[PDB]
């Protein structure tokens, strides 16, 4: 897949910070890895992971107006012992029109809370907004 | 101004001992941290770790400077693959009169100002003496 | 010409750190031995130990250049009391890049051609990348 | 420091069992708020009985606030649950429902909390300025 | 067999992950779609990732057949989830109405396989065609 | 290119023997793999076993080349279902000569003409010597 065309929007939450920049980490990686260019990953943050879905719909509206649309988006929250969550980015899906790839950790301890897991979500994203397209 | 984070990135324990050296003159630093790259560690684990520590900073809303022992080696080409990615300032070279003005005048200057400041500082700090 | 020793004079770990992050660049120095001024060290009691090592050297046939962090300061005075009583060579500000060239030219240039030369490279090594 | 928020209307929906513990969330969410920059005209309190009634109530409460000329630009529903997975789903929808950030200030605990309730005010200020423009 | 599958077109989005077990449902789901007697030409297979990305692959998957003048009649997530998802159920139930096309289930939920897979194959057949004109 | 992912369906222990073979010339494959049809096997058991593989190696994205011991029997009638479904390439007759050239450029050509070119040699292979 080759993501050279492809402006990626990454979105993460502040708590458990270590783990969040590691899976960020890993899907910067990967995403550079099919292509993507810098100026393309655009990074923002949100207090907790209730807030990805909104906060999503927020980025996402921010970089219309700016001119600069994102192809995908990339969700990324901890949290250790949710499942509403997963609800709203599922259906953001169709909401926003691109993919939103789940990049929700949901562990029972810290310890099972990585960067393989991040890459993971990098290479989703450009998958899935190009597979289906017409080039 | 945001706050600033600087990263000694260096060859094995030259960051580690720079900044022993700058704290016995002014004291404990926060917002400083080090990383070596020693004989036998893998420079794109070592690369990962601080991509790691940039992004975590970043998420702090942290401005990062990143100082860098000399211009070419692993270290160099992580910092610069660093300012590739995330656009933080790098300065190579550092030494200690660099490094002491660079944490005492931290809150007082621009990014800019500030590498231009302690380059003019660490150029001149470096003298041959005779008498 | 005589055969060179370099004693590091910084302060705490500064001038074992750079030593440690030289030698994974150019591995492991004979003729090189750091002094570090701590937080707690008598100046006398360290400017005594620096005479003990030039002496020693100076009865071995050696020429001596001595390498400093920092233009002023304990490390810096202990130099110069050296410059006054024993006719060594100093320099200050040292980082990588100097460090690197001094210790692969050691046998190359005369003293005062060395100093020279590191003090060039030295300041041309520190530079503010932008982009 | 990072976000102005003195600019901004926040409303606050809490429920009132588990009374003591609501008060100090709101309390939290109350000071978190005005350390932002958030004035005292502009953080508006109202009531509702239980939980359940905190989504509703929530849509009641906007739709009231833009009758009366002063739009909120975040709400902060709180609720206290001791041992509600349906009311997260709706707290979570409303958000796009109501076109303003609904910060989830529920509770849900096994046992019978201010910097709980700072975080909260701390993320309605954050997620109404961050993205406009 | 009282099902005739000649006229149909019929898609299979399948998951990458577990693919020892996916292949082997993805071949049962084949077998008796051809079984019913659904031409080859017509059996399209495509991939994703994960089975989170089921869901909006099949839209995506429905839209571009769409585009290219050769729409599905059904079609047929399949996913492997090992405990070693809920919803993920949820979306894929909400994509029959959504799409306007039966959406058959082939996602396994387990804790620790042909004839499953040809169950999905049978089940897209008959709901392709039992309530047509 | 596509990378190529060649599976082999004989009698017996035909293809095994083939591959080990090959393997004693050009050493050990990787993306080769060899089903046997035994007497007492279920020929509609060893076809979803095949189909099985193939959905998977298509599943990695990789072309798919089907070697066949002989023009009729089960195991090319189950590389003909496969061909009528998955579109995979046939070819039959597979000997040694063929098979050694194909593992060696299957990098250099497209399937198509590496096909023609193993059909070719395997041909030009088979020699009755006289003297």
């Amino acid at each position: 897949y080759d993501g050279s065309k492809l402006r990626i929007g990454i979105l993460h939450a502040r708590w458990n910070l270590e783990i969040i920049a590691a899976l960020v980490a890993g899907a910067i990686k990967r995403l550079q890895e099919f292509g993507v260019k810098a100026e393309n990953i655009i990074i923002e943050t949100v207090p907790g992971s209730f807030e990805l879905p909104y906060g999503s719909k927020l980025f996402v509206e921010k970089q219309k107006r700016l001119g600069k649309p994102l192809d995908a988006i990339i969700p990324i929250g901890v949290l250790i012992k949710c499942d509403s969550t997963t609800h709203q980015l599922m259906k953001l899906n169709f909401e926003l029109g691109i993919p939103v790839i789940f990049g929700v950790l949901t562990c029972l301890t810290d310890e099972q809370a990585m960067h393989n897991h991040g890459e993971d979500w990098g290479a989703a994203a450009v998958e899935m907004a190009t597979k289906f397209n017409l080039e | 101004m945001k706050e600033k984070f600087v990263l000694i990135i260096t060859h094995g324990d030259f960051g580690k001992g720079l900044l022993s050296g700058a704290e016995v003159i002014i004291g404990k630093q926060e917002n400083v941290h080090t990383v070596g790259l020693n004989l036998g560690d893998n420079i794109e684990k070592v690369a990962k770790e601080v991509m790691r520590i940039i992004i975590a900073k970043l998420a702090e809303d942290k401005e990062i400077i990143i100082v860098v022992d000399l211009f070419g080696g692993s270290p160099f080409n992580i910092a610069l693959e660093m300012m590739k990615t995330f656009d933080v300032k790098v300065i190579t070279g550092i030494n200690m009169p660099m490094l002491v003005e660079l944490l005492t005048s931290i809150n007082v200057y621009d990014t800019t100002e500030l590498l231009e400041n302690i380059s003019k500082i660490g150029k001149d700090g470096i003298k041959v003496i005779e008498k």
